[PDB]
RNA sequence: GCUCGCCGGAAGACCAAGGGUUCCUGUCCAACGUUAAUCGGGGCAGGGUGAGUCGACCCCUAAGGCGAGGCCGAAAGGCGUAGUCGAUGGGAAACAGGUUAAUAUUCCUGUACUUGGUGUUACUGCGAAGGGGGGACGGAGAAGGCUAUGUUGGCCGGGCGACGGUUGUCCCGGUUUAAGCGUGUAGGCUGGUUUUCCAGGCAAAUCCGGAAAAUCAAGGCUGAGGCGUGAUGACGAGGCACUACGGUGCUGAAGCAACAAAUGCCCUGCUUCCAGGAAAAGCCUCUAAGCAUCAGGUAACAUCAAAUCGUACCCCAAACCGACACAGGUGGUCAGGUAGAGAAUACCAAGGCGCUUGAGAGAACUCGGGUGAAGGAACUAGGCAAAAUGGUGCCGUAACUUCGGGAGAAGGCACGCUGAUAUGUAGGUGAGGUCCCUCGCGGAUGGAGCUGAAAUCAGUCGAAGAUACCAGCUGGCUGCAACUGUUUAUUAAAAACACAGCACUGUGCAAACACGAAAGUGGACGUAUACGGUGUGACGCCUGCCCGGUGCCGGAAGGUUAAUU
RNA sequence: AGGACCGAACCGACUAAUGUUGAAAAAUUAGCGGAUGACUUGUGGCUGGGGGUGAAAGGCCAAUCAAACCGGGAGAUAGCU
């Protein structure tokens, strides 16, 4: 049965990635929430 | 012509059709075309704004000469093409300079019929004066609210515009509505009615063909929730209420209208 | 016209299996380690100043490192570059 | 290794997405694998992915996104112009054979093709951020020509049979070859050509569009397949010798024809229908500025370049999504034989598998099936379930009907095999030979050979010939909903929703209305034969009385009444 | 010609039995509906929480919906257990 995650580089990129993140403050806001707890992996990007 | 099909399947029964073997079968003038992609009823914000809008067949628009600003150039009808961006049929004309435009196409114009604009031409279908030319009791359509603007009345199929009076920089309009409006002497209008006044006629005859022309379903505001519409609720069928739009306005008579920049300009609303 | 530290720099070491030997034997090919930055242009001037050899056609591909594990800790290795150069039928290395 | 069974429109093969070493070799069995494990997609180590032509990157755009200025907004920000990104679409070019344990249209052999840059030569009006052309487009339907492919015959190699027979009208196997180049065919479309004139294409233009004479009436564009070449080639059953028994080395005969034939190709074609069917670039062409014995354009030749990144492996699945080695889910491509209408179905080919606990026994009971005396719905809430019907051709078929239907109504007969008609028929295909000519992939004649229904008559086997698989139960009365559709993903598919049709009502265009503190946007590049809202719900016959209540519409005399003063 | 008919692929989900610490947090098996259309499907894009979308079931919006999810106000308040 078809379940809810249907992985699609582009598109976890176009959503989720740094660049999509950098966009916007809020996005910019999750960085550096992310960076404050020390997260090794800021993205989806890598 | 209008001719009904046979009741060979339940959904052709009642398909009442408007043949017209006269419009022209090729595809249209190829440098007079453009394209329009869809919209279905969404705004620049994504939101749906008008309701009961989707889908349909693929169309091209063509770039129809509303203000015909071509003056003194005689033009000949090459032919007349089906338009499926509005009910109105229009026809190719060819100028004597080697120009080509798509107008309107007026009740009775044919292959072959000459067309001239402005002050100059005759009183013939087809041809575009100023209303100031235009005698008094003619029989127009598109019709200019401002000179220079474009025809922006009358520009449906069947429809028409009567001129009732003139009196010095303003003639009187009794418009397809039953409307008398003022506009400017100056305006631009075209004799004749448009053309294809049987298009009224056509029986859709089943809920596909309506969906080919880009309408969605609607459904009653009675047959939801309350949350959704005033209309809402009930175990059964109960309305007991004042029929209202889905926001809440009394939908039954209440007059919408309010523009004070232009009621000047209306001597009779249709009433 | 390259640079002599670029090409100094471009070739890393010889590549040696049974598919080299072979290569080398069969198609008269040597297969080296270059740099990842490495093209095909530099790899040929190397091998020409450096090998004192003549070159006619160089292919490369790109191997990708090994995912590994030391004492259960998760590692990976490094892609490296490999290239097969043609030398031309009378060079003799 | 030999038998057995299963799939074979898949449970075979090849991709995309997704994953990331799961690929190959050696080695180990602690843990993992629902059992054991010497095995493994497990541990460990070593190896493996070769491109000018494939893909990305690249050029160009769609939806949409972002957006210098700009407009708007307490701030944050919103929208949007010029632009700039964005494929799921448009845009140059490679095939066949061989080869590894693991890669190959990438490596090798043979034979090709594209683009660009430089230089020599020859001729020569070039030049765009502009103009025009092209690219460039729907659904359905029909036919002809083909090929993919298959079948048979010929030919070539082999065989003479474990048990009656098998020198034959016998058995087994093979019978293959590409892009490119040359030919311009089946077929499609278009009247050419030369001058002159011109409010049009923002300026110009020889280009495009328009007009007028002359003259010719044959020129042009497009096009599958066939043939020639590519190819003295490679490939090829079989044979000879090594073997480490996996495989290695050498040679290699025939390699033709006829018939059948696609959902693939001609075909972006033709015909017809309405619901009227992207864009932009590459490409062709024209000029503007500018340059004008230089540049620049065309052709010949030569040389040089074509980078970078991906390429292993799974890919309807034990590797992707489902916590699992999970009866689930997952887009595209290929498409053999007999029977069959068929991609259904049954049995098989190529190929792939026997689903990671087994051994016994043959109790009750459960599950999945088969058969059943006599009865035949007596069961039960209810014929639930099961049983039953089931094909093709012909005969035949009622009420009612909106004249289309109902209808496959209902019901009935025939069906295998063999011979004759006719040593193979009707038909289809179609060589030779001959004849004509604007001589070729031509026409006319001709019929060898191949292929091949349907039917009639006679005879014959069985209980049974639509014999398996496959494959309508039928009829009568009535409620509701006109009908096809839609819905409670996961207890409700319906009489509910929608619907075509109808009515009321709003809306004169900077429309009403909707999303937005706004700018703006949708409505709509629409204009009252239009658009929005509401109710009803095909069609037929119709839709009666009440304006007291509450809404809404119109009015403005008299009373009451805000800020204000 | 047809929101035409029978019927595979494909899309669904009417009946029954099984399963109910399932092979499966909705399936299997035998039957069933549509199958050129208001059809179905791939890829990408837009609509955002009193908001979206809804051929309308209060349906659906990541196994969550008469107000999603995550964090915060926050040790809300609890005459109750
Ligand atoms: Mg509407
Ligand atoms: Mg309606
Ligand atoms: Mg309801
Ligand atoms: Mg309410
Ligand atoms: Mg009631
Ligand atoms: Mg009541
Ligand atoms: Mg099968
Ligand atoms: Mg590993
Ligand atoms: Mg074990
Ligand atoms: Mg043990
Ligand atoms: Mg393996
Ligand atoms: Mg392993
Ligand atoms: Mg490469
Ligand atoms: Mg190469
Ligand atoms: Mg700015
Ligand atoms: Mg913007
Ligand atoms: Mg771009
Ligand atoms: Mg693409
Ligand atoms: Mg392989
Ligand atoms: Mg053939
Ligand atoms: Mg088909
Ligand atoms: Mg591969
Ligand atoms: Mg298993
Ligand atoms: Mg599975
Ligand atoms: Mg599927
Ligand atoms: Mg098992
Ligand atoms: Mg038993
Ligand atoms: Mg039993
Ligand atoms: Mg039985
Ligand atoms: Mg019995
Ligand atoms: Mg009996
Ligand atoms: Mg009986
Ligand atoms: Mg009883
Ligand atoms: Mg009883
Ligand atoms: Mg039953
Ligand atoms: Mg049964
Ligand atoms: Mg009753
Ligand atoms: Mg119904
Ligand atoms: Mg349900
Ligand atoms: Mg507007
Ligand atoms: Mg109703
Ligand atoms: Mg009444
Ligand atoms: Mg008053
Ligand atoms: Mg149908
Ligand atoms: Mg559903
Ligand atoms: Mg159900
Ligand atoms: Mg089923
Ligand atoms: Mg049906
Ligand atoms: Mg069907
Ligand atoms: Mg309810
Ligand atoms: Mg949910
Ligand atoms: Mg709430
Ligand atoms: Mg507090
Ligand atoms: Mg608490």
């Amino acid at each position: 049965m078809k379940r809810t995650f249907q992985p699609s580089v582009l598109k976890r990129n176009r959503s989720h990635g740094f660049r999509a993140r950098m966009a916007t403050k809020n996005g910019r806001q999750v960085l550096a929430r992310r960076r404050a707890k020390g997260r090794a992996r800021l993205t989806v990007s890598k | 012509a209008v001719v009904k099909c046979k009741p060979t399947s339940p959904g052709r029964r009642h398909v009442v059709k408007v043949v017209n073997p006269e419009l022209h079968k090729g595809k249209p003038f190829a440098p007079l075309l453009e394209k329009n992609s869809k919209s279905g009823g969404r705004n620049n914000n994504g939101r749906i704004t008008t309701r009961h809008i989707g889908g349909g067949h693929k169309q091209a628009y063509r770039i129809v000469d509303f203000k015909r600003n071509k003056d003194g150039i005689p033009a000949v009808v090459e032919r007349l093409e089906y338009d499926p961006n509005r009910s109105a049929n229009i026809a190719l004309v060819l100028y004597k300079d080697g120009e080509r435009r798509y107008i309107l196409a007026p009740k009775g114009l044919k292959a072959g019929d000459q067309i001239q604009s402005g002050v100059d031409a005759a009183i013939k279908p087809g041809n575009t004066l100023p209303m100031r030319n235009i005698p008094v009791g003619s029989t127009v359509h598109n019709v200019e609210m401002k000179p220079g603007k474009g025809g922006q009345l009358a520009r449906s199929a069947g429809t028409y515009v009567q001129i009732v009076a003139r009196d010095g920089a303003y003639v009187t309009l009794r418009l397809r509505s039953g409307e008398m409006r003022k506009v400017e002497a100056d305006c631009r209008a075209t004799l004749g009615e448009v053309g294809n006044a049987e298009h009224m006629l056509r029986v859709l005859g089943k809920a596909g063909a309506a969906r080919w022309r880009g309408v969605r379903p609607t459904v009653r505001g009675t047959a939801m929730n309350p949350v959704d519409h005033p209309h809402g609720g009930g175990e059964g069928r109960n309305f007991g209420k004042h029929p209202v739009t889905p926001w809440g306005v009394q939908t039954k008579g209440k007059k919408t209208r309010s523009n004070k920049r232009t009621d000047k300009f209306i001597v009779r609303r249709r009433s | 016209m390259i640079r002599e530290e670029r090409l100094l720099k471009v070739l890393r070491a010889p590549h040696v299996s049974e598919k080299a030997s072979t290569a080398m034997e069969k198609s008269n090919t040597i297969v080296l380690k270059v740099a990842k930055d490495a093209t095909k242009a530099e790899i040929k001037a190397a091998v020409q100043k450096l090998f004192e050899v003549e070159v006619e056609v160089v292919n490369t591909l790109v191997v990708k490192g090994k995912v590994k594990r030391h004492g259960q800790r998760i590692g990976r290795r490094s892609d490296w570059k490999k290239a097969y150069v043609t030398l031309k039928e009378g060079q003799n290395l």
